[PDB]
């Protein structure tokens, strides 16, 4: 789990956006330091089911 | 100036690494007559194309001694002539006619550069390396040989000037015959190359001494790849299933850590990295580092290191006097190259008269005041920085400074007082 | 002024101590912090005394203060 | 306040730390909410169970 | 068991041999815990992907 979030950190571009389940939103964001689409607390729902 | 004369040399290239040796053995010889000077000194010349490029320059005089065989060589500019130049003291004056022989050693960095720019997966690293024909000096050479050791013997293209004989992955050129002072011809060679190419982009040493019989150093460090770059997917299970997948990438890498290392633990800016190996020899403490992932063109890396040593081993007393010696950098890997290396010592508080005998040149930062545990007063820090520094700088260096032993007994006492109070203020309560 | 012509220096306290003296300090250091505060609760305004008070705890804070430092060293925190 | 002092800690250390110091301090807590309804006895009882 | 058998489901895949047409493999993990795939481009004739 931490070998992929930091080869993200170091081996992409800073601004690229990475999508995944919203169960990962926090993890990747403090670990990888890069944009994600969803996060755990759902404030959103329409663009959870998109 | 008294007239000297190249009688002959002898060029070793090696070109097996990232890094390109060059080894030239030259029988001076003293042209003039009697009535010139005897010649104390003489010069070398670097070319303006590696100038820049020259990591290390080392001459020792050929003899079995040699250790006191190293001769002292400092910059010098000759005016009227580009480019950069040494002025090399002889042990022994060279008189009109005699001839002594000398090593000359250097080392550059980056010289290779990976063509293609992008392989594959599967694709080979092929690199291209420009030298010299001949032996740049101001002074005349009489002859002259070269022998080029490449990677590998799968050479793609080479400079056949000279008709030069190929042996397996060995070169062999010359023997050229009057050439003149300053002469320069572009050798090229484009050969296989899938050595490592590693390259630490910064390090940070920071050494810790305290007073209770313990030092403390940690070493900060950037990794990246400067191979060929990696064009089109990564595939794993290709990686795993086949030997040649990503030959040339790094795996693995071996740091040979001081004899006495304790505690060493191994650590990323997101946790702990439990793939390193440790084996702890009689003679050093060799560990094994594996990156979190394998290293492929263009990817980077980063960890820290760090490590316990007995103050005895290292520290010396006389009295209030107390000087350390301690190794300038640590063996992180045969062959590595710093770009850029900063060295901070942290003395104990109220340290007095710090001075640092330098090795060789590093330019020095005003000493800082840092507080840690128990500081009030702060300890001193020195700070020191140097780039492209290359293996042949793991030197010694060593410090002196003056402390009292009263200042070991103030940080119980500052300790016991905040105890004390709390008692105190119950009772007014 | 050189390293071979001076000497060494280590601390005197040697490292297998460390184990020893972190006990016992802060040991007595413990059992006069609660003789302190017993003391204190159970005393009322006629029964306290300034000067017992005063004994019992500077005696305390000194055996614990040199038992933490013990501690840290032993931990390997060192100062 | 713990860098006030001169002690230098990680923020992360603080945070992971967190935790396990305010169970000890709820453990006082539950004592005296449960001497007022009963008994110190009781209190003693309770702060055992809840640790 | 066979291979491309699925040891968490207990059963094995039924589409084995397939390829990503607007997909490509980037890193993957040593035991394939996390598997990442980059998004490919429009392409460059115009031609339906
Ligand atoms: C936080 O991170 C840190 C840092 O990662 C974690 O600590 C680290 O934890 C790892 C866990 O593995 C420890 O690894 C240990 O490394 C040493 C060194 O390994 C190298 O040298 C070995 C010496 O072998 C010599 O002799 C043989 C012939 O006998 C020769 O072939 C060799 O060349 C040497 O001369 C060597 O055996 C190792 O080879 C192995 O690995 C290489 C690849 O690295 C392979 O090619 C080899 O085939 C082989 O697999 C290697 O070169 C090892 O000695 C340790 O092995 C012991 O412990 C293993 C478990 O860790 C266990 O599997 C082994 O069998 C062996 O077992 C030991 O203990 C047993 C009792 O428990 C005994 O029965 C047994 O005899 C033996 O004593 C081990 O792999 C790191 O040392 C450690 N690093 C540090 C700095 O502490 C930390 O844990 C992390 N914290 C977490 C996650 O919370
Ligand atoms: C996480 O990513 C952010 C986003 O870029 C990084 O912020 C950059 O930080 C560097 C170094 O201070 C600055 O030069 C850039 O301008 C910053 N960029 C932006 C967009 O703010 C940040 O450094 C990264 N976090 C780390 C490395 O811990």
């Amino acid at each position: 789990f931490r070998e992929a979030y930091y080869w993200l950190r170091h081996n992409t571009p800073e601004d690229a956006k990475v999508m995944s389940w919203w169960d990962y939103g926090y993890q990747i964001t403090a670990m990888a330091n890069r944009t994600i689409l969803v996060d755990n607390n759902t404030w959103n729902n329409t663009h959870i089911s998109r | 100036a008294p007239p000297l004369i190249n009688e002959d040399v002898k060029r070793t290239v090696d070109l097996s690494s990232h890094l390109a040796k060059v080894t030239a053995e030259v029988v001076l010889a003293h042209l003039g007559g009697g009535s010139t000077s005897r010649a104390t000194s003489f010069l070398l010349a670097l070319e303006p194309e590696l100038e820049a490029r020259l990591a290390h320059l080392g001459v020792q005089v050929k003899g079995e001694d040699e250790e006191e065989n190293n001769l002292e060589v400092r910059e010098t500019k000759i005016k009227g002539k580009s480019g950069r130049f040494f002025t090399v003291k002889l042990p022994v004056a060279l008189d009109p006619g005699a001839k002594i022989s000398v090593i000359v050693e250097t080392v550059y960095t980056h010289v290779l550069h990976p063509y293609p720019t992008q392989i594959t997966q599967s694709e080979k690293q092929f690199v291209v390396f420009e030298g010299n024909h001949y032996f740049y000096s101001p002074y005349p050479t009489k002859t002259q040989t070269m022998r080029v050791k490449l990677a590998s013997r799968n050479v793609e293209s080479y400079t056949k000037l000279g008709n030069p004989t190929r042996s397996e992955d060995l070169l062999d050129y010359g023997p050229f015959r009057d050439v003149p002072a300053y002469s320069q011809d572009t050798f090229k060679v484009h050969y296989e190359n899938n050595s490592p190419f590693l390259t630490i982009t910064s390090m940070t040493r920071v050494i810790e001494v305290s007073h209770w019989g313990n030092i403390a150093v940690e070493e900060n460090v950037d990794l990246k790849h400067t191979g060929a770059v990696l064009k089109g997917p990564f595939s794993r299970y290709d990686y795993q299933r086949q030997p040649d997948s990503g030959i040339s990438s790094i795996r693995s890498f071996k740091t040979i850590l001081p004899a006495a290392a304790q505690d060493v633990y191994y650590r990323d800016e997101i946790g702990n990295v439990s793939t390193s190996h440790l084996l702890i020899l009689d003679d050093s403490v060799e560990m094994e580092i594996r990156p979190r992932f394998p290293l492929f063109g263009g990817w980077k890396t980063h960890y820290i290191v760090g490590y316990n040593l007995p103050s005895y081993e290292y520290l010396y007393n006389l009295g209030d006097q107390y000087a350390l010696k301690m190794r300038f950098v640590d063996h992180v890997f045969d062959e590595q190259v710093i770009d850029s290396l900063t060295v901070k010592i942290i003395l104990p508080e109220g340290a007095k008269n710090i001075e640092i005998d330098s090795p060789y040149e590093i330019s020095r930062a005003p000493d800082e005041l840092h507080y840690t545990y128990l500081d009030t007063f702060g300890r001193p820090v020195i700070v020191a920085y140097k780039k492209n520094l290359v293996e042949q700088h793991i030197q010694d260096i060593v410090v002196h400074y003056t402390f009292n032993k009263v200042l070991m007994l103030q940080e119980p006492l500052l300790v016991v007082a905040a105890f004390y109070i709390l008692f105190f203020t119950v009772i007014i309560y | 002024m050189e390293l071979e012509a001076m000497s060494r220096y280590t601390s005197p306290v040697n490292p297998a101590v460390f184990p020893h003296l972190t006990v016992v300090l802060l040991a007595i250091g413990m059992f006069f912090t609660a003789w302190f505060f017993v003391y204190e609760v159970t005393s009322t305004k006629y029964t306290r005394d300034i000067y017992k008070e005063l004994l019992i705890s500077l005696v305390a804070s000194l055996f614990m203060g040199f038992g933490v430092l013990f501690l840290l060293l032993w931990v390997g925190i060192y100062v | 306040v713990l860098h006030f002092f001169h002690i230098t800690i990680d923020i992360r250390n603080v945070c992971v730390f967190l935790a396990p110091l305010f169970s000890s301090f709820t453990t006082i807590v539950t004592y005296h909410l449960t001497k007022e309804l009963k008994d110190a006895g009781a209190g003693l009882l309770a702060a055992a169970m809840i640790a | 068991r066979p291979p491309g058998f699925d040891r968490v489901r207990n059963a094995e895949i039924g589409n084995k041999d397939f390829e990503l047409d607007v997909l490509e493999e980037a890193y993957t993990t040593e035991h394939w815990l996390v598997r990442i795939y980059k998004v490919k481009d429009l392409d460059n004739r115009g031609l339906s992907r």
